[PDB]
């Protein structure tokens, strides 16, 4: 028998969306200096 | 003057950090593809792993009953 | 005293903007780490089921061979 | 007035280059386990194609054999 | 077939360097008079 | 079966150059 081996699966869409949230968050703080 | 030598030093200082920010915002762009990548490959080998698993375990017990009813036969 | 005024104004937001974009690294960072330790997790764990099943297998191919 | 605002931009520079330090080596050390990663995963996928090539082998010389018999 | 080897990962190092990045980013902040 | 193999060496360089690019960004006040 080989039923004792498992193989697992990966999942990291809340991180990938953790990440577009910090790149978006990011575009808020430029500088628009007023000349 | 002191005036002019603190607005140069302004205009430096948003440039630069505006520029900081755009590649900073790329290389998180960057991180997350990769992220991507390493997920999409990783569960793909992860899949091929398991099907193996499968079609392993479907000639193992295909093969194994054979010599067995081979162990009885040749008895007879 | 004008001039003061909007210099002044000028580096309160270069500060909060800063401020921001900092915490901000800070947490996709932390994301960063979080997902590389998820990663070597499901690697490591598919390697071990491999070994094992390279294992299990060299068994059965040596149990049936000597039949 | 003109000491504050000179002083003030002067940490404004220091944080700053500062955290763009920081900033470099972690892009240094995420591009660097990205590589690890990579090396690994393909390693072990080399690994997985050559076990079922060396499988495909075994299971059609014992498959021959049997047929034979 | 025992020529068959697969490898492992260790990044601890990795995460350790950006966990002492995030660390040292707190530093680096600002406070005006 | 599909065994599938990964390349993020664009993805490398472009992180590369992200850093080198950092580097013209500090500020000589």
């Amino acid at each position: 028998s080989l039923d004792q081996i498992n193989v697992t699966f990966l999942d990291l869409e809340y991180e990938m969306k953790k990440l577009e949230e910090a790149i978006k968050k990011l575009e808020e703080s430029y500088i628009d200096l007023k000349e | 003057v002191t005036q002019n030598v603190l607005y140069e030093n302004q205009k430096q200082i948003a440039n630069q950090f505006n520029k900081a920010i755009s590649q900073i915002q790329e290389s998180l762009t960057t991180t997350s593809t990769a992220l991507g990548k390493l997920q999409d490959v990783v569960n793909q080998n992860a899949q091929a792993l398991n099907t193996l698993v499968k079609q392993l375990s479907s000639n193992f017990g295909a093969i194994s009953s054979v010599l067995n009813d081979i162990l009885s036969r040749l008895d007879k």
